[PDB]
């Protein structure tokens, strides 16, 4: 006859509670844990993963729709204009949107850590040029030309030297930054190369990175 | 510094709404719940980030009238096993089968809850099986046991009102469903495409739209 | 970086490793020693070098899938029919070959458990299943019809996560991908649950001006590993 | 001489009223509840004495008639944590996304309390923002952010009957909540005159008061 | 006055759960195991057969 | 089956009591303490100035 009274909130049931009930089958020995490779413990193993950033948004009509994942690069018009220029805050909809990272921060709500942003180039081997890749911190706009983006933390960018540049972004946490990509030079294409290349861009996350509240998104389900 | 947030067993382990049974007074007297960790219908979009997983799950068991009036009326919840029988009706051995384990609560009573453990052969559930089951079928007409594997049925949930003279009160049975230990391995890519069918990722062609939001041009914000 | 001489039983491939060389899931094929609850190495590891699919500037990718690639074709595709039991890991080398004045990169990455899907249309039908010729497509491979979704509604924006390589023909025309034996069970009929499917993927589309040879192959070879098999059944 | 008394946590934990809420038979048959430290009227100015604070808090649910009748229903009351959606309308899916934690009590049953933890991106809650929200900028006409950290935001409650058909029976839900592990910092003069608006500390400047009350003159008594 | 709330599931009848409960009669000490050939403990030992 | 007796005072709610109770996001890590100056825990400290 252990006495007891009976403190509030009994009865309640709690979707969250990390209680454990009771087994509808106590004499029953489930199938023993193999081993399979690519086991996964944290969702962070994902967010460090190079995926590909949309950057390119345009569905005319589903044909063209590959050309998401691509920058036009040419001769013409030619030097000093503006390439092409993104958000850079994943949980915003959302060229980010592509990129698992994105998704990922979909289901959550706030974020803290440095992103990585890896930039391929895919023209000929004879095709040569630089470019000027700038970022730039939440406070203050778009640059809006080179000299005034070369002042800020950028990144000279050749191609006939190497063709894989890794951009660092800093840091992230709560305008929400921006990163502006610039024809420092021509686009040279010696005799039979074409005028026209393109760049896929890669994205992920810093081992820094964190989420830290769950949130569910946006899809759909019919019959 | 905290990364439990964005551990697996912190991503699954919420009570979700998975089964909505009505229990009219005038369907037939009684309500078969295939289990499928969908109707909570977007954990579905949670679970196909991976291929392979595994997990043990607690079921509870709120029940009520459409009106949310509690009534003393005392229900039969009965897990029915992969394999073992349905209910084929009402009053059929099914209920007695007693290796079909059953719960016996009232209204009056908080709702019941309880534990099921991994109920596959093989080590872990798949959410993609691209081929066709142990053993392949031939004779043409059939294109029906695809990307189908049915070492992944968890059972079936029976309730009744009980018998054997009908009850008086319409009742609806809300169930609910959370993870434990859960275990995933190789990651898939998520959906961009709206679903279309349980059991397979066909998508409308016809209509195919951009995984995120757009712009205008790339130079403009 | 110059030369090349890789001999194995009978095949003689010609490749080299000045690049990137070798991506793994992040573990190499092995055996088993438990209660299940015949290993060939004299014939099977052998490079079996697969038909060179063409590539135009408008083509929209492809896609084999594993083991049925194989499963009749070769030696190996024959101890696969009278077996019933499988296993086995993969030594996947894309090679493409073409000149300095072309551009365009790949994506050669494999994607375990390929289930497929096609569009529901037609004639006003809501519901379908793709045939045969679409799941298990041969040696030959299968070019997919809507990229963007991997005829599965799966962007290929996130492939990546999965094991990949690049092939972009300014830096590199060569691609290695070694593959693990994965499975929920340890054990897998060959014939009907095809594993990973292997997939081709180009981004940016192949490009030259006029007059080049529009059309660069694409040589896949790839080679089993740890390859395991138990009961037979008869011969014809 | 015995000073536990004087801590803050007995200062602070003991349970205030917050919450009065209303749910008629024929407002819409479901109430949202912004959390706030007031609505116990005094709270402001017991809290006001200092600038920092950071606590977790228990809540609890007293649900009855008007009359105080006790009556067989079962009610849900959901916490909505900063960020996330609020319920559209009474049957939105914002019930069903388990992301927002949910409780189901009847009324029979004894009142539900829950513990909810400190949920601020800062490092403590704030009750003086002296500045412009993160992050104001020019271009007028805006004027009304001022004062106001949503990093303070505990997030929301929300409760049904529950559905799909409205109840028989008048409900009032009673709101309580109390604090747990206090930890104040640089300490305010406590207020003297009397409050106008919430989220900002105005006066009425026609009226002003002396802080305590006055004699005729100083010689005298 | 110890403190106890009663998680959700209470008052539910199991079929199967191996909870230990009262006994009839407390007081009484049944007949005394003895030994006989023969005894199976395990069904496999069956299946063996 | 542990014998339990209900003392009297059950189910009662009182605005003092040092209950806890469960926790809404029992996974969830709320932001760390970091350091401010000039904390007060008792105010006596006040009134000694």
């Amino acid at each position: 006859g252990f006495p007891t009274e009976l403190k509030p909130g009994t009865n309640q049931f709690l979707t969250t509670d990390d209680g454990v009930s009771a087994p509808i089958l106590p004499n029953f020995h489930p199938t023993p844990c193999i081993h399979i490779p690519g086991e996964v413990r944290n969702l962070l193993e994902l967010c460090q993963v190079e995926t590909i950033l949309e950057v390119n948004n345009v569905p005319t009509n589903a044909t063209s729709l590959m050309e998401r994942l691509r920058f036009p690069v040419s001769a013409q018009a030619g030097k000093g204009e503006l390439c092409a220029v993104f958000r850079a805050d994943p949980g915003r909809s959302g060229p980010w949107q592509s990129t698992l990272l994105g998704q990922l921060c979909g289901y959550y709500t706030q974020w803290s850590g440095s992103l990585e942003v890896t930039f391929m180039f895919t023209g000929s081997f004879m095709a040569t040029g630089k470019m000027l890749i700038a970022y730039t911190p939440p406070g203050g706009p778009l640059p809006k030309d080179r000299a005034t983006a070369m002042l800020g933390t950028h990144v000279i960018w050749d191609f006939g030297l190497q063709s894989s540049v890794t951009l660092v972004i800093p840091w992230i946490s709560n305008t929400t930054g921006l990163v502006s990509i610039w024809y420092q030079t021509n686009y040279v294409v010696p005799i039979g190369a074409p005028n026209t290349a393109y760049i896929i861009a890669l994205a992920a996350a810093q081992k820094n990175f964190t989420m830290q509240l769950c949130k569910d998104a946006s899809d759909i389900l019919q019959t | 510094h905290s990364t439990a947030e964005t551990t697996l067993d912190s991503f699954f382990s919420r009570a979700g709404l998975v089964g909505e049974i009505d229990l009219p007074l005038e369907p037939n007297g009684y309500a078969n719940w295939d289990i499928d960790i969908t109707g909570y219908a977007q954990m579905r979009r949670k679970v196909e980030l991976f291929t392979y997983m595994r997990f043990d799950a607690e079921f509870t068991f709120v029940a009520c009238t459409p009106t949310g009036e509690v009534v003393p009326q005392l229900l039969q919840y009965m897990f029915v096993p992969p394999g073992a029988p349905k209910p084929d009706s009402r009053e059929s051995l099914a209920w007695q089968t007693a290796t079909n384990p059953s719960v016996f609560v009232k209204l009056s009573d908080p709702p019941a809850q309880v534990s099921v453990p991994f109920m596959s052969p093989a080590s872990a559930y798949q959410w993609f099986y691209d081929g066709y089951p142990t053993f392949g079928e031939h004779k043409q007409e059939k294109d029906l046991e695809y990307g189908a594997c049915p070492n992944n049925m968890m059972g079936t949930f029976s309730v009744r009102t009980v018998g054997t003279s009908k009850s008086k009160y319409p009742l609806v049975v809300r169930i609910y469903m959370r993870m434990k230990h859960v275990r995933a391995w190789i990651p898939r890519p998520m959906r961009n495409q709206n679903y279309l069918f349980k059991a397979n990722p066909n998508y409308a062609g016809n209509s195919i739209k951009p995984t995120g939001a757009s712009r205008t041009a790339i130079t403009t914000l | 970086d110059r030369v090349a001489q890789l001999t194995i039983g009978n095949s003689t491939i010609t490749t080299q490793e000045a690049a990137n060389i070798i991506v793994g899931y992040g573990e190499w094929p092995s055996y088993c020693s438990d209660s299940d609850a015949t290993r060939p190495d004299v014939s099977v590891n052998r490079f079996y070098t697969l038909d060179t699919k063409l590539w135009e500037k408008s083509s929209k990718g492809w896609y084999w899938k594993f083991p049925d690639v194989l499963t009749e074709t070769g030696v190996f595709g024959q101890n696969a029919q009278f077996h019933y039991l499988y296993r086995s890991g993969f030594c996947i080398h894309v090679q493409c070959n073409a000149s300095k004045f072309h551009q365009g990169a790949l994506l050669v990455a494999v994607l375990p458990e390929y289930v497929i899907g096609t569009v529901a249309g037609g004639t006003g039908t809501e519901d379908s299943h793709p045939p045969y010729k679409q799941t298990q497509p041969g040696a030959d491979g299968f070019e997919l019809q809507h990229p963007y979704v991997l005829d599965a509604g799966i962007p290929i924006s996130q492939l990546t996560v999965c094991p990949h390589q690049w092939i972009n023909l300014r830096t590199n025309n060569c691609a290695t991908i070694i593959v693990p034996y994965i499975n929920a069970l340890p054990f897998d009929s060959a014939l009907n649950h095809c594993n990973f499917g292997l997939l081709v993927v180009p981004i940016s589309p192949l490009d030259y001006d006029q007059g080049a040879t529009p059309v660069i192959p694409i040589t896949i070879t790839l080679a089993p590993m740890c390859s395991e098999f138990a009961g037979l059944r008869q011969a014809v």
